[PDB]
């Protein structure tokens, strides 16, 4: 068919149906990275998030409106 | 478009596809009916109430927009019928070698459509009370008390309006279907200069695209040219290098 | 996405038509935010919405007219809609998602 | 939507120019999650398609 | 002359493009959905 | 290096001309029509708006002292 | 079991129920059992049947109340 | 210029006006049965004036035939997708074949 | 299976389908790869362009005025169609 | 028909630069062979002084109808809706309300619409239900 | 393979993998439409009220 000039054109996204010979090996190295980070992102999400409707009770707000008055 | 081997997109080069790709046709059929707000579907339970609330506002603007919206519901029921017939029920326009080589697509391409079809049959009904519920707490959307007309939209509307979109929807659909099927000679519009002018205007999208480019964009680029000619290489060079060299 | 087939001349310019017309609204959206800082000194939801009634009616109009013009670009309403039908140069999945 | 709960992850501060303070804060109210169903659901099927 | 392609456009209206076939079941599963609906009257009543 | 560009004789004239428009420019009645608009007409028009409102816009924390909605209804019928 | 408009709530009651502003009216009292059930019923089209039906009829009477009170003003136009 | 009937170049002009005529009919008429009827007529309108031995008589028709097409031109002609103006024109052009001349920057 | 190419054999068997259904072909002078539209088959200037217009629709391409007038045989149609990227 | 876009000059004299009538390169026949097939230009062809406004990269030019005719059709179409909206407004053909606008208890929910005392009230109040 | 010259297009036989699926999918539509209609043809047209049982 046609020629991809693949000797030199090596963009990060491959180019023209690019697939490396050792693609099965690298994917498991990548599938770990997606799994490593998704698990990592779940930890931070639980630890660093909060509910912004329960930090202050209405009993505390009721003093704020009157104090500003 | 994937199935037809020529990968055409003009529905004037389609025809009689309903049996060679029955699965693709049904997805359009169920979706279009959901788009056209057939009773019991999902688009019905969301689009129809809006058309009522244009009239339920009982102001001048609500009345005028009511007909613009109602025409939109009408045209929706019309260009859908035009789209479905021209591509699935019409006399074939593509060559025969296309029809002998017309197949559906792989199972990976098929799965997403069927799943969206089911939502287009059941999604709207299940979710209706979550959003349109009478008094459901949704303070993220704030409605000032003097702007609530959901009560009068549902209780006070004339009994003929509640069916008006659908009656001109499918009832007007059949009439166009017959013309496209039995009496197509009416639509040979190139002979009629009134219809050709009308067809050209709306096919060219209100001539808005030509107005933008020929007038607005080019004038915007022209002001760049006049600044680039009479100012930057013009008066500033006269009161600059070229002018002072002459003096 | 719209100009994904960058070798195609039509897809290149239709991608530019989408970006420039949208940046028209984006300029108005920025101007709306500045009047939101000018009036309330904030762009938070918890703050600005808590002050809606107390603010001058003219000021809300200046902010929201800018929001409307920006929203006309993205939702492709009349006046800033020429790009919407030029967007079909992208692949069919792009049109479905966008 | 059903349990009347809200989530807010605040990564860090973005702008701190005198009174104008802006965070990299992400919240999920009823409306934010009312829009994440149409977005993520459709986009997942689009990618699968 | 007058339509020299008569024998060419024969198949655009014959075989699977006969008008009976073109509109044959254009409403997908009408009678299956219709047939089921009657049964729910039998099931409920 | 190796002159990796197929230089064009016509593009070079076009590039030569576009970078030397100052030479052929004249201060005819057309240029003054444009020059007046951009250097005087626009600056003065904006210069008036800038100075007219310079200090007349106390929009910081502006308050509302006038109702938005209407109270009583007066039907035509 | 609703046939006529019920008694209005009190100001303090709405605070504890956080009833939305646009629906703080005479029919607000029949809103609270409905809203509570929908939250426990996921706003489904079958888990709040009679509570929802009672409320819609309440808004009907609340709407039909204003119909008589709309015509009453229209007669006062005929005064002069 | 002048029009010389029965010359090869003059015939090709009439051939070109024929592709303009039938394609324009094809653009407006979207049913084959209706199209053949109108396409038959155009040829009859094209073949009735087949015999002309005069320059000036023929040039008026060329003036008229251009006007007939311009007023009847479709505002959205059908184009094959891979032909210029089509939906798939220039898509996925194979890259140019050429040697990379390295430069010592 | 997807669409299996378009080789000259399938091209030839479809052009003949055009001329067989076109009844303006002179009787006798069977459709042959060496035939001539005007000499053998018997078509005039306005007739040949009808065949060209039908041929370009059958193969879903657009033959420009420059090359359509160059095609004078049935083989030249086969060799012209085969040398195109959109002949489907 | 085949008209050139706006603001292209009729004449120009930039000294010794060649004079040539403007040609809208977007409208060249896409089937003819070119040295630069994408730009539809042949090598060493001269350029107009404003050739940047007359090529494939400039904004697309549409010549189906005259730029004046497009205004007539455009303004007429919205002009038609203007009379449809005007006559109803001038005639007052839109229907009257079938019920009184929705009223609200507790002084129109004045306090619940961000009011403090009874002096302002009407500033923040909704439609007052005076008919409890 | 070979192109058969001068033939009609017969009633195509696609795999009932696609045919049955489209029929069930379509049937799932209409059956739902009827099911809602019998229970909401009053309310849809406004001729009755939901609490008029
Ligand atoms: C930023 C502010 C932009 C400056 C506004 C001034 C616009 C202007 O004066 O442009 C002048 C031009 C009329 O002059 P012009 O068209 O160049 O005459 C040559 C005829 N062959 O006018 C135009 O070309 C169109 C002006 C449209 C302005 C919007
Ligand atoms: C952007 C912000 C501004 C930045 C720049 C600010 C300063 C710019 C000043 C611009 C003023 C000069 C520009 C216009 C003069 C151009 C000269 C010219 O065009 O030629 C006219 C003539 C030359 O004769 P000719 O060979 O025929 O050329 C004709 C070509 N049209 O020329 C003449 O006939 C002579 C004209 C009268 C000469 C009178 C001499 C009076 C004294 C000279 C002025 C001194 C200024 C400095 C003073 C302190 C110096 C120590
Ligand atoms: C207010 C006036 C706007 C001020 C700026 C004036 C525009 C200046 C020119 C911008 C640069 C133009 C450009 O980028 O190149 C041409 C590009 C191609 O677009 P196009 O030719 O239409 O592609 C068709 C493909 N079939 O053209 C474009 O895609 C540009 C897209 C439009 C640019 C935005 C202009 C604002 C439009 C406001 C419309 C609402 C008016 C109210
Ligand atoms: C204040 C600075 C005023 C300087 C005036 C310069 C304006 C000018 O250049 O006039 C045009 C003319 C140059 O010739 P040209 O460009 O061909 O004009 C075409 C007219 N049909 O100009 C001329 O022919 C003579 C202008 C030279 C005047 C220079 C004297 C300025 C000395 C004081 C500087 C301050
Ligand atoms: C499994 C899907 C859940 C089944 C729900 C069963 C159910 O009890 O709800 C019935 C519902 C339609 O019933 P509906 O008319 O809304 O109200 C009750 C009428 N007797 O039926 C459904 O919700 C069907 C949902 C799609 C299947
Ligand atoms: C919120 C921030 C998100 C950032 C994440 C970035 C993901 C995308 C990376 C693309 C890399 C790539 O591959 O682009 C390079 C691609 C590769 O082409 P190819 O398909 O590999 O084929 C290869 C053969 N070509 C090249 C002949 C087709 O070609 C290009 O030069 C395309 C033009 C430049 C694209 C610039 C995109 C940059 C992303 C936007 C940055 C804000
Ligand atoms: C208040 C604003 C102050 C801004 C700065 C001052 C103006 C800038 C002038 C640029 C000069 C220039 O361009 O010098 C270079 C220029 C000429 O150009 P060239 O390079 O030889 O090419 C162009 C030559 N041609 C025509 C052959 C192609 O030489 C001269 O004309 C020499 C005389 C210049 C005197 C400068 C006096 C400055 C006085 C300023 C107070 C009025
Ligand atoms: C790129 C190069 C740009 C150059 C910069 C130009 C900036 C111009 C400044 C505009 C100032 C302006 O508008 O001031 C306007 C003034 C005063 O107006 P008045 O008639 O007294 O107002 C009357 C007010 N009533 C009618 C409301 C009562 O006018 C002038 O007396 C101009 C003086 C400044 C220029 C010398
Ligand atoms: C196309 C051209 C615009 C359509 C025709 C408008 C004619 C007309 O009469 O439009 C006037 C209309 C109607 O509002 P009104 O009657 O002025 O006030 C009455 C308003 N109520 C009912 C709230 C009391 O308002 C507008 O301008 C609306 C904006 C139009 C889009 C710009």
């Amino acid at each position: 068919h046609h020629i991809h000039t693949p000797s030199y054109i090596k963009p990060p996204t491959g180019g023209w149906n690019f697939t490396p010979a050792n693609w099965k090996q690298n994917t498991v190295l990548v599938l770990v990275g997606f799994t490593a980070c998704c698990v990592g992102l779940y930890k931070l999400g639980e630890a660093g998030s909060y509910n912004p409707k329960l930090k202050y009770k209405e009993e505390e707000l009721s003093r704020w409106n009157q104090s500003a008055k | 478009i994937h199935s037809i081997i020529s990968e055409y997109q003009d529905i004037r080069m389609y025809g009689g596809f309903r049996q060679f790709i029955p699965l693709a046709y049904t997805c359009i059929f169920i979706a279009s009916l959901s788009l056209m707000a057939i009773p019991g579907l999902t688009g019905f339970y969301s689009k129809d109430i809006i058309i009522e609330s244009m009239y339920g506002e009982y102001t001048f603007s609500g009345f005028i927009i009511y007909w613009f919206a109602l025409i939109s519901a009408t045209c929706t029921s019309l260009y859908s019928i035009r789209l479905i017939y021209y591509t699935f029920l019409n006399n074939p326009n593509s060559p025969k070698y296309i029809y002998i080589n017309l197949k559906e697509n792989d199972i990976v391409l098929i799965t997403p459509m069927i799943i969206l079809t089911i939502l287009s049959i059941f999604g709207g009904y299940l979710l209706r009370d979550i959003y349109l519920g009478m008094g459901s707490p949704f303070n993220e959307l704030f409605i000032h008390p003097n702007n609530l007309s959901l009560i009068e939209t549902e209780f006070s509307l004339p009994s003929i309006l509640k069916v008006l979109p659908l009656i001109t929807g499918l009832g007007g659909g059949l009439i166009l279907l017959l013309i496209y099927e039995f009496n197509y000679s009416l639509f040979l519009v190139y002979n009629n200069k009134n219809l050709s002018k009308l067809y050209s205007f709306f096919n060219q999208k209100i001539m808005f695209d030509q107005l933008l480019n020929n007038l607005i964009l080019r004038s915007g680029l022209n002001i760049g040219w006049l600044l680039n000619v009479h100012i930057d290489r013009g008066i500033l060079q006269l009161f600059g290098p070229l002018g002072l060299w002459k003096l | 996405l719209i100009s994904f087939w960058f070798t195609r001349f039509n897809a290149v310019k239709s991608g530019l038509s989408a970006l420039l017309i949208n940046r028209f609204g984006d300029a108005l959206l920025v101007l709306g935010l500045s009047y939101l800082v000018l009036v309330t000194g904030s762009v938070n939801y918890n703050t600005v919405f808590a002050l809606g009634s107390y603010l001058d009616v003219n000021m809300i109009t200046v902010i929201l007219i800018c929001f409307l013009v920006a929203s006309m670009a993205k939702s492709a309403q009349l006046g800033l809609h020429s790009w919407l039908l030029l967007a079909m140069e992208g692949p069919t999945p792009v049109s479905s998602l966008l | 939507i059903f349990n009347e709960i809200e989530y807010t992850y605040n990564i860090m501060n973005w702008l701190n120019v005198e009174y104008l303070v802006v965070d990299w804060s992400f919240t999920i109210d009823k409306l934010s999650v009312s829009m994440l169903v149409p977005v993520v659901t459709v986009s997942f099927l689009v990618h699968l398609y | 002359a007058g339509n020299p392609w008569k024998r060419r456009d024969a198949w655009r209206s014959q075989g699977a493009f006969t008008r009976a076939n073109r509109f044959r079941g254009a409403l997908p599963g009408f009678f299956w959905g219709l047939g089921a609906f009657g049964v729910y009257c039998v099931y409920e009543k | 290096g190796p002159h990796l560009l197929r230089e064009d004789a016509s593009f070079q004239r076009y590039g030569q001309l576009r970078d030397n428009l100052a030479t052929y420019w004249k201060f005819n009645r057309k240029a003054a029509r444009n020059v007046f608009i951009f250097l005087v007409a626009v600056p003065a028009g904006l210069g008036y708006l800038a100075y007219n409102y310079e200090g007349k816009t106390p929009f910081v924390g502006k308050r509302r002292t006038e109702p938005i909605f209407e109270q009583d209804y007066v039907p035509r019928k | 079991g609703v046939s006529e408009l019920p008694e209005l709530l009190s100001h303090e009651e709405m605070k504890q129920n956080k009833i939305p502003l646009a629906y703080r009216d005479r029919c607000a009292r029949l809103l609270v059992p409905l809203n509570k059930c929908r939250k426990e019923g996921w706003y489904m089209p079958w888990n709040c049947v009679q509570e929802r039906h009672d409320y819609e009829q309440c808004q009907y009477l609340d709407f039909k109340r204003r119909v008589k009170e709309l015509e009453e003003i229209k007669k006062q136009r005929d005064a002069a | 210029k002048a029009v010389v009937p029965f010359s090869e170049a003059n015939k090709k002009y009439v051939s070109s006006l024929y592709r303009k005529s039938l394609r324009t009919a094809h653009d407006w008429i979207n049913k084959t049965e209706f199209y053949r009827v109108k396409a038959s007529e155009i040829r009859s309108r094209f073949d009735a004036n087949k015999h002309i031995n005069d320059p000036n008589e023929l040039k008026v028709i060329f003036k008229e035939t251009e006007a007939l097409l311009e007023d009847y031109a479709h505002p959205d002609p059908i184009i094959p997708p891979c032909r210029p103006g089509g939906s798939k024109f220039e898509r996925n052009i194979p890259p140019r074949v050429e040697a990379r001349i390295p430069i010592d920057v | 299976s997807s669409t299996p190419s378009l080789t000259k054999e399938i091209i030839y068997d479809r052009i003949v389908e055009i001329l067989e259904s076109y009844d303006n072909v002179k009787q006798g002078s069977t459709i042959s790869p060496a035939a001539s539209f005007s000499k053998d088959l018997g078509l005039d200037s306005l007739d040949t362009v009808e065949v060209l217009l039908e041929l370009e629709n059958e193969f879903s391409i657009l033959i420009p005025d420059n090359e359509a007038d160059e095609i004078k045989t049935v083989q030249q149609a086969v060799d012209y169609i085969a040398a195109q990227e959109d002949s489907i | 028909k085949s008209f050139l876009p706006h603001f292209i000059p009729k004449n120009y004299s930039y000294g010794d630069y060649p004079r040539l009538k403007p040609e809208n390169l977007q409208k060249r026949d896409p089937y003819l062979k070119y040295d630069d097939q994408a730009n539809k230009r042949n090598f060493n062809e001269p350029l107009h002084p404003q050739q940047d406004d007359l090529d494939m990269w400039a904004p697309d030019h549409f010549d189906f109808v005259q730029d004046s005719i497009a205004l007539k059709w455009f303004g007429t179409f919205f002009g038609v809706l203007a009379v449809f909206s005007s006559v109803i407004y001038i005639g007052g053909l839109y229907p009257e309300k079938p019920a009184n606008p929705r009223n609200y208890p507790f002084s129109g929910l004045a306090k619940d619409l961000g009011a403090s005392s009874e002096e302002d009230t009407l500033l923040y109040a909704a439609k007052i239900d005076k008919s409890i | 393979f070979k192109y058969v010259r001068g033939a009609i297009v017969p009633k195509p036989k696609v795999h009932p993998g696609y045919v049955i699926t489209s029929k069930f999918l379509g049937g799932l539509m209409w059956f739902w439409i009827f099911y809602r209609a019998k229970q909401d043809y009053p309310v849809w047209f406004g001729l009755k009220h939901p609490w008029e049982h």
